[PDB]
Formats: structure tokens, sequence, C-alpha cells
RNA sequence: AGCCAGGAUGUUGGCUUAGAAGCAGCCAUCAUUUAAAGAAAGCGUAAUAGCUCACUGGUCGAGUCGGCCUGCGCGGAAGA
RNA sequence: CCCGCAGAAGAAGCACCGGCUAACUCCGUGCCAGCAGCCGCGGUAAUACGGAGGGUGCAAGCGUUAAUCGGAAUUACUGGG
RNA sequence: CGGCCGCAAGGUUAAAACUCAAAUGAAUUGACGGGGGCCCGCACAAGCGGUGGAGCAUGUGGUUUAAUUCGAUGCAACGCGAAGAACCUUACCUGGUCUUGACAUCCACGGAAGUUUUCAGAGAUGAGAAUGUGCCUUCGGGAACCGUGAGACAGGUGCUGC
RNA sequence: CCAGGGCUACACACGUGCUACAAUGGCGCAUACAAAGAGAAGCGACCUCGCGAGAGCAAGCGGACCUCAUAAAGUGCGUCGUAGUCCGGAUUGGAGUCUGCAACUCGACUCCAUGAAGUCGGAAUCGCUAGUAAUCGUGGAUCAGAAUGCCACGGUGAAUAC
RNA sequence: CCGCCG
RNA sequence: CGGUGAUUGGCGCAGCCUGGUAGCGCACUUCGUUCGGGACGAAGGGGUCGGAGGUUCGAAUCCUCUAUCACCGACCA
């Protein structure tokens, strides 16, 4: 199925417009433990 | 001894068979000649020459492989039965049947990955980092080292043209020209988004990132050989100019209208006193207006063709590069490698050659 | 010049083994059967067919065929 | 409505199972496919996805959606600042 | 926005769509401050001799490579893992070989273990030709070692120090 | 599993070192004073040969005794006369020694010849307050061989801290 | 005195 | 259309009239400084002067031709 992208009416490049689109934003994950790992309640209980 | 080519010619003979549906090409061929069993195909020659064009393609594809089917067995069978004799004339006749098969194989190698619209011409990579900060830019330059250590290893020449370096590390963009023979044929399966998962030395937390980078391969071509049209296709009238100052504006036919009937755009000029200068200005003015109708002919194709690439879905995430878990997985062809430090810094022919056989 | 005849063969000539058997083109442009018949000048075919012409006999019965140097002419030649 | 006839014979589903909120493990998949009322799950050892076994709830019904009041002392006269 | 007021600036009255799952108040423990006070270490100051320039030695990045194995990479990686790479080491590369295997256990068969040399090959290996045939007797056998076949399996300096 | 190759590649960039750029120095002769370690397929006297690295021979010692092993800076005497020079010891040609199956890739050392950059080093930057810095040599581990590295030992011996 | 960013 | 005056490093401009030797800032490269980037500092490197031909022993300069850009004039019926 289709994808409703950000950049309305992409002209030239058909692949370097989507690279800035939030489909290809940088997925950064969370640490544990690690500079930024506070729980407050974890996955269970 | 010579069993290493005998074992090598077998493995690359059936991958051509599997990635063409070797049994099912004769299936279509037996449907082709079934319509040729009817005598009355000759009443429609627009349909008739279409069928015989498809026939010789379906014939010559399977006939290269059906003679290969006996060819793998007997050339081995010439030597594996006369290793009992160990005869030296047998080695002379075995290699004569061999390189013929190796020619039939390699011309069927270069048959499908040939292929179409100046596919053999020289190339341009245009790699970008996109989004993510430094880590996306450090991965845009690892792709730069990866292809420059690949495309130099197969006999091409690298020419860095435009380049945008990072503020701290890596590059923002690079645009190389990679020239050789069949350059674009090896690089047309690279236009996509290369996904990198690792842990940044540039992140302060040492967290795990998932960066993306484009690598847009496009082939070169000549842009414009564009001149004046045939003057029969343009209509030139003259008339009295509209203005004031004297009746000099209203006595002489000093204006000009050049009308281009294959398009229908009307270039006019009233700028000068003399018709010969107005006609000379309006002729050059219309060749500029024939540039723009040919730019807008190109630019509308550039928008319409890549409203399709935009709407493919998932924007071609081709080849996950997951370095922290030490694997790598191509996406449209599914070939997987466990060597990450070999695919980085060269050795991309597991991924390219397996994706030139698939469509 | 007419009119009556033949206008042969391996020659599916390789060729790109998709075609060109003379017929879009590279060569070669042979030898054979021949009184002759281009390993083809038009037609005709995707390519082979099919229809003619070069060339060859019969017929007929006296002049004929293409160039050169020139004299006078014709077309080209439509305005209020 | 009553008597007689035969034959266990014709008759059990739907939701849920991380916390709230009763009820858990294995397998598949790997920020994908998906879930979701809120907080949020999924980045390779997911009680949260999907399936399986087990269990809990209601039961000829069981859930979702919508609407209303309740919880809400969250327009408070009762009953706030 | 509309009204009223104003010469104007604008005041006053005063929404909704939409969006977020919080925004906020006081106080606690830290950390930080180009806030304060006190105090110490070659920290500065006072000195001495270096490094940076030169040549080489060694390690690293890059580049090259068939391979230039892998790990270490602010301080706290870079004469580090290596208290020592000609072969070996050695994990890498090119080619030549092998599959219950170089090393381990179990089963069935052979053979005492070993010692002497030839030939082919770069060697691994591929055959030989020679020699020896013992310690305990169920005397279909031991134990030690070697060869072979069959499957459990061995093997991995392969991956993840997240 | 094996043979050859690579880890020693080299337009380059950085780190840590050693050697220097000299006269408080170089060379030549003579001469004084150490500590700590190691040694058995090991350390290897005396003697003889070789200019030398080394070889031959053959004692001693698993050692407070035998060997490695003459300590070097120092001091005496002579010359050099401030020049890229009698400084520097890079690179290289030739001839060798030893280890090892093997020294081409790629070992150390000796002899003869060669005689490079370097005349105290930009911005910058490091170590040290006492037997320390600095300088001078010695021994060990790893190891057949192969250190300027590491780890230890003693010689001389400061300057400065308001 | 100058002293911006993550 | 003529006439005027330019083209010099990646860019923006000096030197060109007066013939023999090309700079300035910024950007680039290496180093330093910082945990890192910018800023700062220290070293550097880069052009044969729009193309083509003349004059001279010699042309970025002096003439002539184009090529491009900019400014000005293109009036009277």
């Amino acid at each position: 199925s289709r994808y409703q992208h950000t950049k309305g009416q992409i002209k030239d490049n058909a692949i370097e417009a989507l690279l800035h689109d939030p489909l290809f934003r940088q997925r950064v994950e969370k640490n544990k433990k690690g500079k930024g790992s506070y729980m407050r309640k974890g996955k269970h209980g | 001894p010579v069993n290493n080519r005998i074992q090598d010619l077998t493995e690359r003979s059936d991958v051509l068979r599997g990635y063409l549906d070797y049994d099912a090409k004769k299936e279509r061929l037996e449907e082709v000649n079934a319509e040729l069993e009817q005598p009355d195909v000759w009443n429609e020659p627009e349909r008739a020459q279409a069928l015989g064009k498809e026939r010789s393609s379906l014939e010559a594809v399977v006939d290269t492989l059906d003679q290969m089917k006996q060819g793998l067995e007997d050339v081995s069978g010439l030597l594996e039965l006369a290793v009992e004799a160990d005869d030296e004339e047998t080695f002379n006749e075995a290699v004569a049947e061999l390189d013929a098969l190796e020619e039939k194989l390699a011309q069927l190698e270069f048959r499908r990955m040939f292929s179409g619209e100046y596919d053999s011409a020289d190339c341009y990579l245009d790699i970008q980092a996109g989004s993510g900060g430094t880590e996306a830019q450090d991965w845009a330059s690892m792709l730069e080292r990866m292809y420059l250590r690949w495309a130099e290893s197969r006999g091409f020449k690298t020419e860095i043209i435009e380049e945008s370096e990072g503020e701290v590390a890596g590059i923002k963009s690079v645009t190389i020209k990679i020239s050789g023979d069949y350059a674009y044929g090896w690089l047309r399966t690279e236009t996509g988004v290369h996904r990198l998962v690792r842990k940044s030395p540039f992140d302060s937390g040492g967290r795990r990132h998932t960066s993306f980078s484009s690598a847009f391969v496009y082939p070169e071509v000549d842009d414009d050989i564009d001149i004046e049209i045939n003057p029969a296709d343009l209509r030139i009238d003259v008339y009295r100019t509209s203005g004031a100052g004297a009746q000099h504006v209203n006595r002489t036919e000093s204006a000009v209208r050049i009308t281009h009937i294959p398009t229908g755009i009307v270039t006019q000029c009233q700028n000068d006193r003399s018709q010969h200068k107005n006609k000379d200005q309006a002729m050059k003015q219309m060749k500029a207006k024939l540039y723009e109708l040919e730019m807008q002919k190109k630019n509308a194709e550039k928008q319409a063709m890549e409203d399709n690439k935009s709407d493919i879905g998932w924007g071609s995430q081709i080849r996950s590069y997951v370095l922290d878990d030490s694997r790598i997985k191509d996406l449209r062809t599914g070939v997987e490698t466990r060597n990450t430090q070999a695919v980085l810094d060269g050795s991309l022919d597991q991924f390219i050659e397996a994706s030139l056989k698939a469509g």
C-alpha cells in the first residue's frame, strides 16, 4: 500500500527526498543501564 | 587439477536456470508455437511479427541452456572416463568444448544484465547522509569508502567531483564519477537507502542508532544537440507596431510574429526600428522559448517518473547493514553475509550479482 | 521494332545460422547446363513464392541505333 | 397443561490473561508486522505483537462502538477555592 | 471577530476550532555555577632538562595489498595485548590435500608398540621394501599403542564484553 | 594438514623513543672506583688463530667460590681550533662472522669504503622538589637468533619553591 | 577584558 | 546598431596607463588549542592574466580581431 510522504510534489530525486522524510529519521534506542536509563516502573508489575 | 572449473561451471549453470524458470520457459514456448499451429496468423502482420520476435527469444534462451544441460555432463564425461586412459589428446579436445560453453554461459550472463537505454555507459554516484547528525554523516562516508574500494577493484576509475564534508566527521554528500565499461550495469542495483545499525562513538551516551543514507546511481548521456527547426514549420508575419512618438510607429511593418506550429507559441518583437533586427531578435527569442518547452518536456518527465519512486512504499530500504550484531541482509534478494568487515571495504559482488539475476 | 518461344542448376550463398533463395546491405560476382538465361535491372515477399526485362532461337524483311558540332523554334512564362 | 414412547440421545460459545483488573508459559517475528482505554509494548530470551498449550471472566450469549449519569468534592446548595 | 471608549497608540469585554498528557506550586537529595568562604596535590609560580624541527627505532591512523590477521583508539588507545612475527608462532593470503577428523570418549575388526631405508611430491601425503612380535591367560581374550569402518559427535582465535 | 607468502607493504599524518647538532667536546694512550642479577640441549676462563665479529682446544661451575665481566662517565697526557669541521653515523657498495633445516622477501653483528639531514628547533607542550632532575654505564625476562622497548641495579649529581 | 555550541 | 571599459587564484578585487618581478582578504591544506566542533594561533600551497594573432630580444600590460557582461546614445518628422 501507498505511503503519504512529507514533501509535496517531489521533483528531481526520487530517493533523496524520502531520506529527510520521517520514514527515514534516525531511530535511536534507549539504554538500560546507560546515560538515560531511569525506570520509575519497568515492563512488568 | 581442472575439476575446480568443472565444479564451478555446474553451480552457475543452474542459477541461470532457476532465476529464469528453465522448465517454465518451454511452457510459454509450447504456448507460442501452438498459436503458430494455426495457419491464419498471416492475416494480422502487426500481431504476426510480434509472435515470431518472441519465438526466437524463447528459442535461443532455452537452446543455450539445453546444450548446456548436456554440456556439463559430457565435457566432464570426456575426462572422467579417459582418466582411466590419462590421454593427452583428451585434454586438447575437452577444453575446446569447454570455452564454447563458457562463451555460451557468459553471453547468457551478459544477456539479462546487459540491459537497455545506455546501460553500459559511465556512471555517477550521488551519496547523501540525510538525517541524524554526525552518525548519518559517518555512514555516508563509509559507503563512499565501500564503493570506491569496490569499483576500483573491478577495473573502473573513480573521480570525486562534488563533495560536502561533515562539520566534525564524515561527509554530508559526495558525487563521484565512476567510469569504465558496463559501469552503470553493475551499479544500477545500488539506488536505495542503506540502513546502518551500530553504536556511535559520536553519541555521548553510547546508544544504538539506526541511520540511513542514499546512494543514487544514474548513468550519463548527452544533454542537448538542439538547433533551429526547419523554417517551414514556423510562420512569420509582420505588422505595424503599437505605440507612439510619431507615425514612424504607424507606417512601417517593423514588428514581427514568429509562430511555431508544431507547438503553437507566438514569439513577437517590436523592439527595433528595422524588421531585419526585429526578426533576428524574435528568432533568437523563440529558440530560447524552444529551450523552455524542451526543459518543461524533460522536467515533467522528471516529476512524473519519480512520483512513482516516491510512492513505492518504504523508499527502498535496500541492504540492512547491522554491524553491531555482525550480519548483513539484502532486502529485495535476501542474500545474507556474516562478514561485515569484508562487505565494508569492498567485496560487494555477492549482493550485486545476485540482484542482477532477479529482474 | 513487333509477334511466338526459353529466361536454366547445386544457390535454403554464408549472412545476424530471425530474416534477404536475385531482390536493404559486405564481398565475390565463379564454375556448371547451355542457343542462351544478371550466383539478378523493375514488380512482387517478413524472407521464399508469383509477374516481366536484360540476354538466346524462330518469324519477318529493309536500313537502323546512340553521341558530337551547329541554324531557327517550343515549354518554363502569374497583376492589378 | 397432563400421560405415554424411544434414545446421552438434537443443543457452548465469546472476551480476556504486563499494571489498573480476576487469569501464564513455550514458539514464531525483531521499533518490522502489529497492539492500545490510560501509562505505553515491539531494537533477538516480548507473561503487552502473532500462534499454541493452560487459565480467568460472562454464558445463549459475549465483545466493540455510540449515547447518559456515576466515580468527579472536576461548577462544590448539600459539598471547593 | 463584534461592540463600547480613544486624535492615535491602544484599552476594555471576550471566544472557538485545534493540540498536549500534562503544565504547575512549595520543599528534599545530588550535580553544576564566568556565586561565597576555607583547604590540598609539580596545579601554578621559582627553576632544571625535554617534546614539537633533524635522522633513525617502534606503535597507530590512512592508503596500498592476494593478504597487509584480530583486539586496544579522549584523559584512562598509539615501545599497548606481544616478557621478543625469517620457518614455527599464525589466527591472514594464494594454491595443494582431508573427512568421525589434528585433539576426546564408546563400540566392531585388524595389528605387539616400534626400529631400517627407497621412490614419487613443494610438502602434507601415496605406496613400498625391510626388521621386531613382548610383559598375563579366560586361552571366542588382555591392558599399552597403531590402522580401519559405523554413528553419537568432536572442532571453531566464528558472533555478541550491550 | 602442508609448502611458499603476508603480519616488515608506503604519496602520507600522529604518538612514544634513541642518536645528535659538539670544545663543560671528539679521538689516542695510560689509569681508579660499583651494585644487582643469570647460568646445565646453559655460562663459557686460560691458550692459539683472525684487523675484528668469531673459531679451535679444553679446565671450572647447577654456583658468596666457576664463567658471563675490562664498569662507563671520571682522572692523567697529547692533539683538534669553531669549521658542517678529526662534529654527526643516516644511507649505501664490497667482504664477512654466528644462530638456525633455512638469513631473498625479512636477522643481529664485524671489517673496509661511503659521509646524508642536522649549527639547539614555529604555534605549542611534557616530566621532576631530592640522592630527585640530569647524565653515565651494568644486569635480567621473553628468547636458537633478533631491542634504542620493558623491568631492575649501582656511578656522578644539581637548580629552585617568594 | 574575550568565553558560542553539543 | 557604435563606444566605453572591463575579464587577474575557488570567490570578491589590486598590479595593467609607465613592457623584464603577479599580490590582498576570504575559502582550502597541515599542525596547534578543546572532551569534540566553531572561533583563535602557527606553518604553507594555489593562477602563467577570456580565446586568437600581431609589435619587440621579451607581452598580464602595447595594437588588432572576436567571445561574454555592464553602462551610455538610438533623435526630428
